[PDB]
């Protein structure tokens, strides 16, 4: 049932993820240092982390089958709308339920809810974000399902500003059908039970997390003292 | 607006 082209799609996405996700986290040494001390002491470090991840998300998106068939405008709007969501998805690889933290190789680069608070965010975002990470971790996705979900997240036709919604739909449908068939043929029960529906539910969760993050980002970025600590890429992609 | 950094990363 899993066609040769569907296996090809999965192979491309696995390779794309391997070329854009560094599990050694070596580049974190280039970021402005984390500081745990009212002041948004983790904002510089986490802004560099997010900016770095945006670059990785773009590199992954460019390798999604069909993505470069879109216009420059549509590629841009899809990445602007999806970047925060793909960051939340891909960060799940470092997330551990042992202590509900994003463990990136060392104590300095191990992040918890208090670190996100020290970048300016509130429980309105942080609690649903932790529950998302826990719920996504509990799915115990195969790597194949993880990279397919990230690709589907990016190529969604209902994003604000999409021009050629039908072409975006055709690209996503190819990935969605690849994912649905992968689960049917490669994911053994009981883990496969309603797995596609649960994964699409996580995409809905991400839209809500996206909305709340943008709300808080807009309020944080509205203060020039905070925007001064962001990066040029973050300002371009996230806003202002 | 204009997105020169995203455009550049998209090649
Ligand atoms: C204005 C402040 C602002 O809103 C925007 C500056 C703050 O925003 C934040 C802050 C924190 C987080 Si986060 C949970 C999502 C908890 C620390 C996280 C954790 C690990 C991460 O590491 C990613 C690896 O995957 C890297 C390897 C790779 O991606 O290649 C990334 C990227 C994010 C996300 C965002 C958006």
């Amino acid at each position: 049932k899993l066609s040769e082209e569907q296996q090809h799609i999965i192979a491309i996405l696995l390779d794309a993820h391997h070329k854009t996700y560094d599990p050694t986290y070596a580049d974190f040494r280039d970021f402005r240092p984390p500081v745990r001390m009212s002041p948004l002491s983790m904002l510089p470090h986490l802004a560099d982390l997010v900016s770095y991840s945006i670059q990785k998300v773009i590199g992954f998106a460019k390798m999604i089958p069909g993505f470069r068939d879109l216009t420059s405008d549509d590629q841009i709007v899809l990445l602007k709308s999806s970047a925060i969501e793909v960051i939340m998805l891909r960060s799940n690889q470092s997330f551990t339920m042992d202590d509900m933290s994003w463990d990136c190789g060392s104590q300095d680069y191990k992040y918890d809810v208090t670190d996100v608070s020290k970048a300016g965010h509130t429980l309105e975002l942080i609690e649903p974000l932790i529950k998302f990470q826990v719920g996504l971790k509990k799915l115990n996705l195969h790597e194949e399902e993880h990279v397919l979900l990230m690709a589907i997240c990016i190529v969604s036709p209902d994003r604000p500003g999409v021009q050629d919604a039908k072409l975006v739909e055709a690209i996503q449908d190819r990935l969605s059908n690849t994912l649905q068939t992968y689960i049917r043929c490669r994911h053994p029960p009981p883990g496969s039970h309603q797995l596609y529906a649960k994964m699409i539910q996580k995409l809905a969760d991400l839209r809500s997390l996206n909305e709340e993050h943008s709300k808080q980002y807009r309020s944080l970025s509205f203060q020039p003292e905070n925007s001064m600590k962001l990066t040029p890429l973050v300002l371009e992609v996230f806003g202002n | 607006k204009n997105h020169p950094m995203l455009m550049n990363l998209l090649k």
